[PDB]
RNA sequence: GGACCUGGCGGUGCUUCAUAUCCCUCUAGAGGAGCCUGUUCUGUAAUCGAUAAACCCCGAUCAACCUCACCACCUCUUGCUCAGCCUAUAUACCGCCAUCUUCAGCAAACCCUGAUGAAGGCUACAAAGUAAGCGCAAGUACCCACGUAAAGACGUUAGGUCAAGGUGUAGCCCAUGAGGUGGCAAGAAAUGGGCUACAUUUUCUACCCCAGAAAACUACGAUAGCCCUUAUGAAACUUAAGGGUCGAAGGUGGAUUUAGC
């Protein structure tokens, strides 16, 4: 049977996501897409380059803010610029918070020859879809 | 740090192959017609021959970026198809859905 | 380049602002292996001879 | 490489094999259960090896009224830092490797005999602090499926009672 | 700003590709993806290159997320000093 | 316990309603409109405009609706502090279901005593809203055994509203076909115009009112354009069957498809523009003939586990 | 102790304030900022859309908040000084191929990543019809089998498509050399040209 | 667009959490930001391989690694030159022995350029990423002994010389210097004559008659070299006669009268140092008050451009005279000229911008009607600025002088969100001026739900070093507020907190307890006023203990209450 | 050992069914020949894996070198990597799937029955069941309401894959690692799937549907063999295309069997 980015039924226990709850065969009838650029379109090129900086730009974010990352990340691509947009976690400081905002902008803006601009959006708890 | 030697092995075989790209082409354009005089196009078979084997651009191989496999790649990501379910599964990939008709 | 990609976030690592928690899975295991006595043999001075 | 890591949950669990076929139909010895640690537990944000002091995160931001600037520890303080550390997990393994000495019932490894404590209270503000809950057997009853096979199930006997001529007993 | 403009909404085009479903074997059960693309030609008229580049800065950088664009503009040239009269 | 049934009281949805009637005076400041005169549809729209959403599911996009449309109805409080139940028949479980039953019985013994198409019986998902009760498909079907049981009687004019209730509306389409409007060219000439679609073929066929029975197919006798004989029978058929060959002029131009998906397309199209010139029962008989119905059979895609639509590969 | 969220902005916020303030320039969903209660998401049995507090749904979606009207007709009041006007004189079509027969086509390509760069902008296309130019019976004959099938006779216009070099400026200069040296060469008549 | 009133400053992140509250979190969440950006630059220069790749189309020079280690590492004159603007100053002064010693012809462009690096930081290293009282001047630095071996020297030696000097408070050298200058048949600029107007007053602290002849002999020595002087020169010195506060005030305005004549326009610094020279702590600012005025109006309506960094602190000084002569006329125009253009970016930095606003908007409160001083309050904060306790305790004094106390359940919950929730001070003005006179029911009832927000603060307080203290006044005022507002019954609970911790209940809490318990006609209620004001010993408690005797007091109860005392 | 419970099975019964399905019935096929291709045997110094249904043009939307893991010979040793391993174990696993599923179940939490045994739980003119949640369903996609996709729970077969990658355990560390040069991957035989044919409803040509020829030892019929040329490539008897030569079997396929409304 069909295993792919599917939560198992459990005893009711296991709080899942909106994204988490929903399979492959809703990312465009009920979810939208984590990543929008425009090279995946007809015509377009250097598709495989901005999908290389999405994965590893969640990989330097989850390993940057640590248990701190309520939902996955939304990048969001305009021109040269790069939007990155997460949901975080109150638990850690604020001053914390823009420490980690100023160094990962820099950083990525460095590596990738491009203005990063980051947009956190802070909520208390993990946000529960329901419960499988 | 590459996934394996396999993946290392093509690294050196395309950076070799840029290095000679124009001397190869520069001969081969000798070779490749009917003017000039076959004891000079004997003499640039020689000279192309001699050449690295790993400057030569049949030897390169297109393998996944992530996983170092050398079949069932996707060319527009170079990516395996393994791995680009995955991201495709997962919505993370803009544009990519599952298609139904 | 995997080595930049490699050698960049193994420095953060070091520097403390990127945590690898594939790393941490793989320092443990090897922790532990050492007090079970499963520890890398000397290159040269190994089992064989 | 870098982009063949994975993340912890994805890490035990397949190290775990909590969820397999051996685990499905008693196939599996729990005579050394593999057990998940949490590798995070004791780690600051911004304290790596090379001992590098970040202002406003690993440590203030502000020192005497003023702002401090990047400095790293030396060898000697780093030293005692790494050192210090271990204690830290150290004591978590053999804690976590010690026993709660139940008052055991009639038997060591039997069941009966032992407290449960007083039952749940009732939502209508309905308390049983005066009562005890006392196991009297725990048998294992399997019964033969269409799909699975031999599934196991647990039968249990209980009383309780408050000492003072109230008791009873259910399954 | 002023300036004509009509509007007609171009046919999409969907490219779609298959893959096997399974890491290993299973050859006859398959995955099928697809991209869409979705069009809008918005073709103004009698511009001149100051209006066009204001007007083109104003929409190009408010371009949302996902959304590419081809500008083609077709620029009116007088007859080159050479091609009026031939060199007898 | 983690997962609990979201209960929504009446403070709770009051509270909603003060943040709606505020967020529809920020959305009409924003969009630059009258707050007093902003409906709900221009609600639609603007948050249409202002978070754009693709999504094929409709309920799955934003939506600022008023909460008694978002918020489902729920079974009020059914007791007071002192906790009698102001219903006499609240421990049957159903005492909305059994209070109409009640009802409907009580005045089919009055009955006794003193002594329609376009309306469809109320669905079962359709009464349980108004008892706010859920219902099996056994208690419905007894539900409407009593009410039928009632119209069969002579029924006085106050059961009639009764009975009303519970009959929903169905708006039923005139099977009829929709005449084409008679133009007249430069020359005075009356024609219909129409439309036709075969497979992939697209038709567009120019019946003229008084003809000779000529046929340009792109601006080429018919005969030499549909050689094969099938292909002539089939435009022959509509005018066949109205029995008026040789009266009409037809100016077509079909494009794609192929040779025999060009003609059902014409034939359709002729039909339709044919129907502008004949009585009202000569229209009902080419429906029923299937001459101006539009085939939706069309070639069925390909699976990627088989070697054809429906086709298997060999099993072995 | 542990630090408490402030309260939202919204409440705050006035009915009759002034939206583009807000909202300058394009920005994520924060629903801080807006005082909308708008839902998103696919409900539960007997469940209400989710709210926007925490929706990753509503951070996806590319937002036109900062393009509300009241803004447009605001920005564009201000854009009034950077646009030229249209000669009046040029009224239809027909009347701009009178005094401008040349029509000149560049397209530019804008996609999302670091690097503008795009081959396909250095294509350059000419038109032009044979009635605009100076050309008689025997120039207009010859100018027509040298082009080949870049003339279309139902036209009668001259199509010149340059992407030989690099740049789209050269292109043009080297499409306007072409159409020269054509003409140049219509009105010469050669020795062979008697064997027709 | 305008500026949105109801948000932070765009650079802070907003978020509710992340949103800075207070004015010290305001400046402590821009230097964590600040220091996350030093951190990779850190780490981008010393790991530059890493982000040497440049995928950027067109390149972005902005963002490549910087390389501030030499390449040359040979000894040659042009190796030399890439250690002097690299500001290498310890590399090139032992990298010119070196190559002096060897003997190699050095040009008087080259040595000219160490001297400006070494007399400039004087003989120190820059501060760098990683690795103010006394003078900084060495005797034995390197500034002077380079300056000997030179063999020639020209004007421009000198002149970067005298410079270095004054900048490392070493004027009385300067001087000496300045004599060898003249000695040579030479000719100082510009900025060398700027310096030795600070060193000469510095110099000694005499009196300014004297000082006002030594520095007119600089003057006209630069009128008798062809030099002309610029705006710096004429700010130095409306800046050194800053110290002879009175005595400078007319010579002052002469050099702004030479300004004008020869053509130079006075920028934002040029008055402010006139402003601070006249501006005195003197109760009748009689002379004061007609330069403020004078002033605003030249520069009335106009834009202004850098040119000295004095300029950023005029407005700060202008409404700290404005506010010291209590004239809000005279601080619209200021405000209104920080508005034209873009002239808004010279108020300072956050130190400076706080204080500008802070003294406004004290004048403003104190001053105009309540009605725009709530306007005010809504657009200046928190946008422009968080406020000080003395912000909102200035309000609340106006508030009580326009009757309008139903705002203060408002005042409270903004100080709640901008870091005032313990504080003292601002809580006793709050309790105070509610619980002052009795009001309606509907307004009555609402002091007693900040009263009962208030409370919770005493209650839980961040800081736990000492035991929790209630003030005398607060617990006298929060029980009273119960009372007419209607919350009886917590308003006995109350009086325990009165001798428990010695706090002294006032008559007008007491005398009102009455009605309360004579509306209930429950005598022990009652016998339990008496039993709390009877502890204290106050003679009240004595006359009115017969008052509530003869109304509603039981027989047994009387007779004890006598005993008690 | 006696007597029960559940489940499975039955060359077990009744009744009602199967719509491309069990059988008959309709249509084109398979097995017959040649070729292509995979597998199994055999062979070779010379991989691995899948392998009743649910393997067999399967991993491979693909092997001249490379790919490559194989074999033979030579070489290196903190080694592209704060090493490495295509080493063993899929019966430690994640991950992605198959299958029954062309199903309709699944289930927490309660309640009751059976004397409080495993177990069980319906009757509508109603007799103990109520049920969130998962699935079906509904919605959605494609040309609608149809149909086709997609979806398809819990489980089953310790099903498949450590050789996608990652990984637990045990093992190698001057070698079970890494690199270079050359090289094999065949065919007595058997078998699966497919292509082309055995022709006249055909063959060739013109046309794209009103034609003229052909037509059994110079007919139909090879995409095979042999020879040449060309294309790609550093490299081709070798791969592919084309031309020339050649003109075989085959003359409709045993037992059985596949797909399709
Ligand atoms: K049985
Ligand atoms: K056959
Ligand atoms: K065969
Ligand atoms: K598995
Ligand atoms: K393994
Ligand atoms: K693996
Ligand atoms: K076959
Ligand atoms: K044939
Ligand atoms: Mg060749
Ligand atoms: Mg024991
Ligand atoms: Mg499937
Ligand atoms: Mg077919
Ligand atoms: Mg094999
Ligand atoms: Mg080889
Ligand atoms: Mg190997
Ligand atoms: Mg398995
Ligand atoms: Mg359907
Ligand atoms: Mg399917
Ligand atoms: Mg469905
Ligand atoms: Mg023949
Ligand atoms: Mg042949």
């Amino acid at each position: 049977k069909n295993r792919a980015a599917r939560v198992r039924v459990s005893k009711g226990d296991k709080p899942v996501t909106y994204e988490e709850a929903h399979a492959p065969h809703y990312i465009a009838h009920r979810k939208g897409w984590l990543s929008l650029h425009t090279g995946n379109l007809d015509g377009e090129d250097h598709a495989a380059e901005r999908t290389v900086e999405d994965v590893f730009l969640r990989k330097f974010m989850w390993g940057t803010f640590p248990g701190c990352l309520a939902d996955q990340l939304v990048l969001k691509r305009r021109g040269n610029q790069l939007e990155i947009c997460a949901v975080v976690l109150r638990q850690l400081s604020p001053h914390k918070y823009y420490f980690l905002v100023g160094y990962s902008e820099t950083l990525l803006s460095y590596f990738y020859k491009c203005p990063v601009r980051l947009h956190l959006q802070t909520v208390p708890s993990k946000v529960v879809y329901k419960y499988l | 740090h590459y996934v394996d030697w396999r993946m290392w092995r093509d690294v050196k075989r395309r950076k070799m192959a840029y290095e000679y790209a124009d001397e190869r082409l520069r001969i081969n354009s000798l070779r490749k017609n009917t003017i000039l005089p076959k004891i000079l196009q004997d003499v640039a078979d020689e000279e192309i021959a001699a050449l690295p084997r790993d400057s030569c651009p049949v030897r390169i191989r297109n393998r996944c970026v992530m996983t170092s496999r050398p079949r069932g790649v996707k060319r527009r990501w170079r990516l395996s198809r393994i791995v680009f379910r995955h991201l495709a599964d997962h919505g993370q990939l803009s544009g990519i859905q599952r298609a139904t008709w | 380049n995997h080595h930049t990609y490699a050698e960049l976030m193994q420095t953060l690592r070091f520097l403390g602002l990127y945590r690898d928690e594939h790393q941490d899975f793989m320092d443990e295991q090897k922790r532990l292996k050492k007090l079970r006595g499963k520890e890398k043999p000397k290159k040269g001075e190994g089992k064989r001879a | 490489s870098f982009f063949t890591k994975l993340t912890a949950d994805e890490l035990w669990k397949g190290a775990l094999a909590e969820t397999g076929a051996g685990a499905k139909k008693g196939r599996g010895k729990r005579t050394k259960k593999k057990k998940r640690k949490d590798l995070n537990r004791g780690q600051i944000i911004g304290e790596g090896r090379y001992g590098f002091l970040w202002p406003g995160l690993n440590v203030p931001l502000m020192k005497n009224g003023a702002v401090q600037t990047i400095a790293q520890r030396s060898k000697e303080e780093q030293e005692k830092v790494e050192a210090d550390m271990i204690q830290q997990r150290e004591e978590w393994d053999r804690k976590k490797k010690m026993k709660v000495k139940r008052e055991r019932g009639w038997s060591g490894n039997s069941w009966g005999g032992i407290s449960l404590g007083p039952p749940d209270p009732g939502p209508c503000g309905e308390t049983y602090e005066d009562f005890d809950t006392r196991i009297l057997e725990v048998r294992n009853v399997f019964t033969m499926t269409a799909k699975e096979g031999r599934k196991k199930s647990i039968r249990v006997l209980v009383a309780v009672g408050n000492g003072k001529g109230a008791a009873g007993f259910s399954i | 700003l002023g300036i004509s403009i009509k509007v007609h909404e171009p046919p999409r085009k969907i490219e779609r590709f298959t893959l096997l479903q399974s890491v290993h074997i299973y050859k006859k059960h398959r995955v099928q993806y697809e991209m869409r693309t979705l069009y809008r030609c918005l073709e103004l008229e009698h511009l001149t290159g100051s209006t066009a580049d204001v007007y083109l800065e104003y929409i190009q950088r408010n371009l949302p997320e996902g959304v590419a664009m081809e500008v083609t503009k077709t620029q009116l040239e007088q007859l080159p000093e050479h091609i009026k009269e031939p060199i007898w | 316990p983690t997962s609990k049934r979201e209960t929504y009281t009446e403070d709770f949805i009051k509270k909603q309603i003060e943040e709606f009637n505020i967020g529809k005076r920020h959305l009409a400041n924003m969009m630059g409109e009258d707050p007093e005169t902003f409906t709900q549809e221009d609600i639609d729209r603007a948050i249409a405009y202002l978070f754009p959403s693709g999504l094929f599911e409709k309920r799955a996009r934003p939506v600022m609706k008023h909460p008694e449309q978002i918020f489902p109805r729920q079974r009020a409080i059914q007791w007071g502090e002192d906790g009698r139940p102001f219903h006499y028949l609240f421990y049957t479980g159903k005492q909305s279901y059994y209070s109409l039953m009640h009802d409907v019985y009580g005045m089919l013994l009055n009955l006794e005593k003193h002594q329609v198409i376009g309306s469809r019986w109320l669905i079962k998902e359709e009464l349980e809203e108004m008892l706010v009760e859920k219902l099996s498909d056994l208690d419905y079907m007894q539900f409407i055994r009593l009410l039928e049981k009632l119209l069969t009687s002579q029924c006085g004019a106050a059961e009639e509203e009764f009975v009303q209730r519970f009959r929903r509306s169905v708006t039923l389409e005139s099977k009829k076909q929709l005449i084409e409007p008679v133009q007249y060219d430069e020359q005075g000439m009356a024609f219909s115009k129409s439309e036709g679609k075969r497979k992939t073929a697209k038709a567009e066929a120019i019946v003229y009112k008084h003809g000779s029975g000529r046929i340009k197919v792109n601006g080429i006798d018919y005969q030499l354009y549909f050689p094969i004989t099938q292909d002539r029978e089939q435009l022959m058929f509509p005018f066949h069957f109205v029995d008026r060959l040789g009266k009409h002029d037809v100016t077509c131009t079909v494009s794609g498809g192929g040779r025999s998906a060009q003609a059902g397309a014409i034939r359709l199209a002729m039909a339709k523009a044919l129907c502008s010139f004949v009585t009202e029962d000569e229209v009902e008989w080419m429906r029923q003939a299937g001459l101006l119905t539009t085939d939706p059979r069309v070639r069925e895609r390909k699976k990627p586990g088989q070697e054809g639509a429906r086709r298997k590969f060999t099993w072995k | 102790p542990r630090r408490k969220a402030l309260p939202p902005r919204t409440e705050k916020m006035a009915v009759d304030q002034d939206w583009p303030s807000v909202y300058p320039v394009a920005a994520p969903f924060k629903p801080s900022a807006v005082p909308l209660p708008v839902r998103m998401g696919y409900p539960v049995k007997k469940g209400v859309p989710m709210a926007k507090e925490g929706n990753l749904e509503l951070l996806k979606i590319p937002n036109f908040l900062h393009l509300t009207p009241v803004a447009i007709k605001k920005h564009c009041e201000a854009l009034k000084d950077f646009c030229t006007e249209w000669p009046a004189a040029l009224d239809s079509d027909e009347k701009c191929e009178k005094h401008f027969p040349i029509e000149i086509d560049s397209t530019d390509y804008v996609s999302s990543g670091p690097s503008v760069r795009n081959p396909r902008a250095r294509v350059v296309v000419l038109r032009v019809k044979l009635s605009s130019l100076n050309l008689d019976d025997h120039a207009k004959k010859k100018l027509i089998k040298l082009v080949g099938e870049r003339y279309c006779k139902t036209t009668d216009v001259l199509t010149i498509k340059t992407d030989r070099c690099p740049l789209r400026r050269q292109n043009y200069d080297y499409a306007v050399y072409l159409l020269t040296v054509l003409y140049h060469e219509s009105w010469n008549t050669e020795e062979w040209e008697k064997s027709k | 667009v305008n500026r949105d009133t109801t948000a932070v400053p765009y650079v802070f992140q907003d978020d509710p959490y992340l949103m800075p509250a207070s004015s010290l979190e305001s400046r402590s969440f821009l230097l964590a930001k600040k220091s996350g950006e030093n951190v990779a630059k850190f780490i981008i220069n010393s790991y530059p391989k890493y982000f040497q790749k440049d995928i950027a189309e067109p390149h972005i020079p902005c963002l490549m690694p910087e390389y501030f280690e030499p390449q040359i590492k040979d000894i040659s004159e042009a190796a030399l030159k890439e250690r002097i603007e690299l500001r290498k100053v310890k590399a090139s002064v032992d990298m010119f022995d070196q190559l002096l010693q060897a003997g190699t012809t050095v040009s008087l462009e080259t040595t000219n350029s160490l001297l400006d690096l070494l007399c400039y930081y004087g003989d120190q290293e820059p501060s760098t990423d990683y690795h103010q009282f006394g003078v900084t001047w060495r005797a034995k630095n390197n500034a002077e002994r380079i300056f000997s071996l030179m063999p020639e020297k020209n004007e421009h030696s000198y002149c970067t010389m005298i410079r270095g000097m004054v900048k490392h408070r070493a004027y009385e050298q300067a001087l000496n210097l300045y004599t060898e200058l003249l000695n040579n048949r030479l000719h100082a600029d510009v900025y060398t004559f700027n310096a030795l107007i600070e060193a000469t007053v510095c110099a000694i602290n005499e009196k300014f008659e004297e000082k006002w002849s030594k520095i007119l002999e600089l003057l006209r020595h630069m009128v008798a070299q062809k030099v002309k002087p610029n705006l710096q020169t004429f700010n130095t010195i409306l800046k050194c006669l800053r110290r002879f506060h009175v005595f400078a005030r007319s010579p002052a305005l002469q050099v702004l009268r030479e300004m004008k004549a020869i053509g130079i326009e006075p920028s934002l610094a040029t008055y402010h140092h006139i402003i601070r020279l006249f501006d005195q702590p003197g109760d009748p600012l009689k002379r004061s008050s007609f330069i403020i005025y004078d002033i605003m109006n030249e520069l009335m309506g106009k834009r202004f451009s850098p040119k000295d960094p004095d300029d950023d602190k005029f407005f700060q000084s202008a409404m700290s005279i404005c506010s010291s002569l209590r004239d809000l006329e005279l601080a619209y125009q200021v405000h209104g000229l920080l508005k034209t253009g873009d002239n808004w970016k010279f108020i300072g930095p956050d130190q400076h911008r706080n204080f500008y606003y802070s003294k406004f908007f004290d004048l403003i409160c104190l001053m105009e009607q309540i009605d725009v001083t709530l306007k005010w309050y809504e657009d200046l904060i928190p946008s422009a600025y968080f406020p000080h306790s003395q912000t909102m305790i200035h309000l609340l004094q106006a508030l009580d002088v326009a009757n309008r106390l139903e705002v203060i359940p408002k005042i409270w919950k903004d100080s709640k969100e901008y870091g005032h929730t313990f504080r003292s001070d601002l809580r006793e003005e709050i309790l105070m001026l509610m619980a002052r006179d009795k009001h309606p029911p509907e307004l009555q009832v609402a002091f007693a739900d900040c009263a009962a927000d208030i409370k919770s603060a005493y209650e839980s307080q961040p800081i736990r070093q000492t035991a929790q203290d209630w003030p005398a006044t607060s617990l006298n005022c929060i029980a009273i507020l119960f009372l007419r507002a209607g919350r009886t019954q917590e308003a006995w609970k109350m009086l325990g907190l009165f001798r428990k911790h010695n706090k002294i209940p006032r008559s007008e809490l007491l005398n009102e307890l009455m009605d309360s318990a004579k509306v209930s006609n429950s005598p022990s209620q009652a016998i339990e006023v008496v039993e709390l004001a009877s502890a204290f010993s106050l003679p009240i408690c004595e006359g009115l203990t017969q008052r509530v005797m003869s109304d509603f007091a039981i027989n047994q109860e009387q007779k004890e209450a006598l005993s008690n005392l």
